[PDB]
């Protein structure tokens, strides 16, 4: 179990 | 069309599956909610519940995922987040 | 920033808390992922883990949420999805 | 007790 961020545009 | 894996905590095979499955989704549906549904149900079917899927061109996320059950990738001009809690 | 609740399986004041929290996040951060992080972490704190947050202008989702722990709302020009698995 | 729901936005 872990935590992580994602970010998108385009 | 063009697949690009951004972050993956997931086997190379199950990654390639996520791509193949998402490709099927885009072939059948146009609406992001439906695409996400297709992907989530299929992964619930083949690798047991509980999966969650997000499909979009503009979003950020912060989720808590299961070890070895997290992927985030682009497929053509859409981003896809798929994971087990 | 106009708050509009789209779909909610959640108590009145917990919903209000989601809006308030999201408001603080939007005041501090401009990046969707960071905004998503802020909300998620505060809901872990006040209401126990484990929450997941998605913030964006363009996405669809299909997720499975624990009962009484799901909100989907607009706050100004972004949509926010917050839920316990 | 879990429930399943979809969301869609484009704004």
């Amino acid at each position: 179990s872990s935590t992580t961020g994602t970010q998108c545009d385009i | 069309r063009k697949a690009v894996i951004k972050n993956a905590d997931m086997s190379e095979e199950m990654q390639q599956d996520a791509v193949d499955c998402a490709t099927q989704a885009l072939e059948k549906y146009n609406i992001e909610k439906d695409i996400a549904a297709y992907i989530k149900k299929e992964f619930d079917k083949k690798y047991n519940p509980t999966w969650h899927c997000i499909v979009g061109r503009n979003f950020g996320s912060y989720v808590t995922h299961e070890t070895r059950h997290f992927i985030y990738f682009y497929l053509g001009q859409v981003a896809i987040l798929l994971f087990k809690s």
